[PDB]
């Protein structure tokens, strides 16, 4: 029931020294405000996607920033054809279009 | 080398639904340094972990076929977060035109919010070992190809998965809501240090539902 305290020193024991490191190490970007503007109504799909979308979006610029900062290679080459999370084929039904 | 190293013991309980099972397909694939154990009281996961060599836990818990709780925690000392996962929508579904690399690392987008409160930034904390891809794992591939998100709203955490056009988004899936239900200070043991009061079951839910 909110032992604070406890909370705070689970914190420290676990987490990972990032500042001793590499943005490289973690590729992970905190936002400056809250996304709690941006949304007029909790209940309204659009309205949050956007947020949402907004969000990650910043988070992507700026992590493109660091990555090249460090000659870590970014974008993926439009000819570099690695096993992807949905086959071609489902991409090309989900489209409607011809196989 | 690198300073981050993880490997998570991703595993369920029986009973989880075709779309739970969708969920875990996911994140497997999204996580190459996960590792899919066999189904699993709730103690016995960190002997597992230890069988497999695992530092984190993804477990998944169904009940009643239709409630996905998520317990994760740092085998065998601590702590435990318990989540109840609603909204889902696996990366199977129509409107998600995303797609990206198996095993490419992700950008990973956090609410401001989370800095917000100890349980928030704790949770933060585990989430970056977890769902990010550490460098440079076995099984990970190059670039830079989709983004998780975090975002705080109405006190869940909102989920979704972008892959990066160029440079715009557009959505792989999946997709679901998280809202902390306790967090225990140890491995899925130990006293709870966190509850949250604003939680309530779908049991209790769908039953104040039938008495109208």
């Amino acid at each position: 029931v909110n032992n604070t305290k406890a909370m705070k020193h689970a914190l420290e024991r676990v987490q990972l020294p990032w500042k001793k490191h590499s943005f490289q190490e973690h590729q992970s970007v905190t936002s400056e405000t809250n996304t709690d503007e941006h949304i007029k109504d909790i209940y309204d799909d659009t309205e949050r996607e956007l947020a949402f979308y907004k969000q990650s979006l910043d988070a992507v610029l700026v992590a493109r920033d660091e990555l090249k900062r460090l000659k870590v290679p970014f974008k993926r080459p439009l000819d570099y054809f690695a096993e992807m999370v949905k086959s071609d084929e489902h991409m090309d039904k989900i489209k409607g279009k011809l196989i | 080398q690198f300073m981050n190293k993880q490997r998570t013991l991703l595993i369920s309980s029986r009973g989880v639904n075709y779309r739970h099972r969708h969920l875990i397909q996911d994140l497997s694939g999204l996580l190459p340094h996960s590792r899919k154990e066999p189904k699993l009281d709730l103690q016995q996961l960190n002997e597992i972990a230890e069988l497999y060599n695992c530092n984190n836990v993804l477990f998944f818990e169904a009940r009643k076929h239709q409630d996905l709780y998520l317990w994760l925690s740092k085998p065998p000392n601590g702590p435990t977060i318990k989540f109840y996962i609603q909204n889902l929508h696996t990366m199977d579904e129509l409107n998600f035109t995303g797609n990206c690399l198996k095993g490419s690392r992700p950008v990973l987008s956090f609410d401001q919010r989370f800095e917000s409160s100890p349980h928030y930034q704790l949770i933060k904390e585990l989430l970056v070992h977890n769902f990010g891809v550490p460098p440079n794992a076995r099984k990970s591939k190059p670039f830079i190809d989709h983004v998780m998100s975090f975002s705080i709203v109405d006190d869940k955490i909102w989920v979704r998965t972008y892959e990066i056009s160029h440079i715009s988004l557009v959505e792989i899936g999946p997709r679901f809501v998280m809202t902390v239900i306790l967090i225990l200070e140890g491995s899925f043991g130990g006293p709870k240090i966190y509850e949250n009061k604003q939680y309530v079951s779908p049991n209790v839910v769908r039953a104040q539902i039938k008495q109208q």
